[PDB]
């Protein structure tokens, strides 16, 4: 099924972009 | 041939009227950077390696696609700041020195000629020989002829009709395309039984074929492949390809310069991230297309036979660049044909008249400033165009090397001599953009040993040559074997030490000389020392752009993972 590691791709992705702004706003 | 006529009537109007009679909005910015990178070569290479390996090609354009946020979020205000009309004079600037820049700009302008300009005239070429059956090198004149004539008529608004004309060609394409073959699910379902029924070679050399490769690889669904059985290994794609990108959106001079007329920072994310939305697109575009031209019609696409390989293209090696010519001369309506050419042409001019325009800007600016500091306008203007003529001439020339390289596959060939000489600049970029410690000559030799180092491992590749399984090429597997992304992480990696190694061993370079130079300084307000702009953005847009940045990389990573 395509879709459903698409979809978690897309969910380690977000969680990737998340903790990068994480740290930027941490880090400054 | 009306379709034709028509619109090289519309190019020679247009061309005559802008003849006779830095504020950019987003949009034309996008197209403009679309237009410049996408060109036939384009098609044919991603056609090709789509009918010989499979969508993992396609994952190449996919990575170009995240380095232009890198190169609008992380360069471009360096680039704006410093007030660099091109890249080497940011070098100039930042180490100081005319044998960096010289080198640089040298070394830029051969990767034109066997990256750019050679690519596009052999795709051009392939498309007369398969619509108006002619001969290479005469359809390499008629191509040479066609673009003369267009740039002296045609020239240089444009950007947005050309991205459009390009996108609608393609998408008629494409449409009558799937419902001939029946679809994707038509396209996915008979796809592996794709295999010649031709597998004799009379010649005695290898009689019997392996019967290993001309089938279509048992992966070749799959975007992401084996790390070292799978062909394009997925660290040779993520790290392996990201590197080139870096030097060819992020430091190239084709792509700052069609991106440095922006209205302000802004307008240039927004149309980095509209070149990234239609960078979601060529896939779809081009790579199924050629698997389209594999299922229709395989004995003439996927030959392995080099008799009857060397009667269709004229190489024994190749003929799976044919796929998207081919494509367009049958599948498309007996009516239609005119503007599926008219847009494989439309293409060509655009990705040309950039690559003519930064040249251009780098010989006639750099090299002969660096020569001769005070000229006129018409003998700058006149040094220009001659230097667009002989780098035309010298692409030409080398063609013959472009014509059977990498297995006979055109964009397997850019890749991999992008991957010998991209990563030096690459790091000296990088180094030079995030590092201060880094000097000129800290630089300087890095640079020269990665270009000594990539010289030895390519200079190979164009002396033994390469083959296909009928004939694989006499080389040692040493230095053969491991696959041009990976060599290019390794160069990169050396070269980054290299250079680190030199500028820590030697004279440091004063601070005053590095204000708005640097990533880490984009916003200091002191002054600079004159070794040898003004970037702003309100809240709202800039808060819109970065929202709509991450659903374009959502955008971007659920297709990656969708197609594995
Ligand atoms: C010629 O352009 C092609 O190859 C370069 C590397 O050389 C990639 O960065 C780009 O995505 C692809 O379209």
């Amino acid at each position: 099924q395509p879709w459903m590691q698409g979809l978690i791709a897309v969910a380690v992705f977000l969680v990737l972009v998340a903790i990068a702004f994480a740290v930027n706003h941490f880090w400054c | 041939i009306l379709v034709i006529a028509a619109y090289f009537l519309l190019v020679i109007g247009v061309g005559l009227w802008s003849m006779c009679r830095r504020s950019m909005v987003w949009w034309p910015v996008g197209a403009s950077l679309f237009a410049s990178n996408i060109g036939s070569g384009h098609f044919v290479g991603l056609a090709g390696t789509g009918a010989a390996s499979g969508l993992a090609v396609a994952g190449f354009e996919w990575n170009a696609l995240f380095v232009v946020l890198l190169l609008g979020w992380l360069f471009a205000p360096v680039y704006l700041t410093a007030g660099v009309i091109t890249m080497p004079q940011y070098l100039r600037k930042r180490f100081g020195g005319r044998r960096i820049r010289l080198y640089l700009s040298v070394l830029s302008l051969f990767l034109y000629i066997f990256t750019k300009i050679s690519v596009d005239m052999f795709s051009g070429a392939v498309f007369i020989q398969q619509a108006l059956g002619w001969n290479i090198y005469a359809s390499v004149i008629a191509l040479l002829g066609i673009t003369m004539i267009y740039t002296v008529t045609g020239g240089l608004y444009t950007d947005t009709v050309q991205t459009f004309v390009i996108l609608g060609g393609a998408c008629i394409l494409m449409g009558y395309a799937f419902h001939e073959v029946g679809g994707y699910s038509g396209l996915f379902d008979k796809y592996l039984g794709a295999a010649t029924s031709l597998t004799v070679s009379e010649d005695p050399a290898v009689g019997n074929i392996s019967s290993f490769c001309y089938r279509p690889r048992p992966d070749s669904y799959h975007l992401l492949r084996h790390p070292v059985t799978g062909d394009l290994p997925w660290p040779a794609l993520l790290l392996g390809l990201t590197i080139v990108s870096g030097w060819y959106w992020c430091s190239d001079q084709v792509i700052v310069q069609r991106c440095l007329a922006g209205k302000s920072l802004t307008h240039i994310k927004a149309g980095c991230i509209l070149c990234g939305y239609l960078k979601l697109t060529p896939m779809f575009l081009m790579v199924m297309p050629g698997m389209i031209s594999r299922i229709l019609y395989p004995d003439e696409v996927a030959c392995v036979v080099p008799e009857v390989c060397r009667r269709v293209c004229g190489t024994e090696v190749g003929c799976s660049n044919i796929a998207y010519p081919r494509l367009v001369v049958k599948l498309m309506p007996n009516g239609l044909r005119g503007l599926m050419l008219a847009v494989m042409l439309a293409a060509l001019m655009s990705s040309l008249a950039s690559i003519f325009n930064s040249s251009s800007t780098l010989f006639t600016m750099d090299i002969y400033t660096r020569l001769r500091p005070r000229a006129g306008d018409r003998e700058l203007l006149l040094v220009g165009r001659l230097w667009v003529v002989f780098i035309v001439v010298v692409s030409v020339a080398w063609l013959p090397v472009v014509q059977a390289a990498q297995g006979g596959q055109l964009f397997d060939y850019i890749q991999a001599v992008s991957s010998y000489l991209a990563p030096p600049v690459s790091a000296v970029f990088v180094l030079a953009l995030f590092v201060p410690r880094v000097n000129e000559q800290g630089a300087f030799w890095g640079l020269i040993g990665g270009l000594l180092m990539g010289l030895a491992r390519l200079i190979p590749e164009f002396s033994f040559g390469s083959g296909s399984c009928v004939q694989p090429s006499a080389c040692p597997a040493f230095l053969c074997g491991v696959h041009y992304l990976y060599f290019a992480i390794v160069l990169f990696f050396c070269s980054g030490l290299l250079t680190l190694t030199v500028s820590l061993c030697t004279a440091p370079i004063p601070r005053k000389h590095l204000h708005r130079l640097v990533f880490s300084l984009r916003h200091s307000k002191e002054e600079r020392e004159d070794l040898d702009e003004d970037i702003s953005e309100d809240p709202s847009w800039a808060r819109v752009v970065n929202l709509n940045a991450l659903l374009m990389m959502a955008v971007a990573v659920f297709l990656w993972g969708f197609y594995a």
